[PDB]
């Protein structure tokens, strides 16, 4: 699955 | 000297590229692709550029490379998460990258 920021960012 | 310090650089430089966790730290991001890396990460930093500046000598002591190493490992510690491939793969980079600063102190 794609490179991806933290969801909380 | 300060030729032997950075000569080990380098290697140790090589050493991280020629692992199968580096993939993602090989080139810069490109925020194109990845949505939010320019607002989130302030200063970017990978080992293409690190070698360049190597090559151009634009490196004057070992503790220089250590802080763009360390640049790298914690924009990718503050940017994925912890159980995501890349998180996973900075992890993986630092605890190299301490393994062989270690040759300074043998």
């Amino acid at each position: 699955g794609a490179k991806r920021h933290r969801k909380v960012l | 000297s300060m030729h032997s310090d950075l000569t080990f650089c380098e290697i140790i430089l090589m050493e991280m590229e020629s692992h199968d966790a580096a993939w993602p730290f090989l080139e810069p991001v490109n925020p194109r692709l990845v949505s939010g890396y320019r607002r989130i990460i302030k200063n970017p930093m990978d080992f293409s550029t690190m070698r360049e500046r190597l090559l151009r000598g634009g490196y004057t002591s070992s503790e220089e490379f250590a802080a763009d190493a360390l640049l790298v490992f914690d924009n990718c510690q503050t940017f994925n998460e912890d159980d995501s491939e890349v998180g996973k793969a900075g992890h993986i980079m630092r605890r190299f990258f301490e393994s062989r600063w270690e040759e300074f102190y043998q």
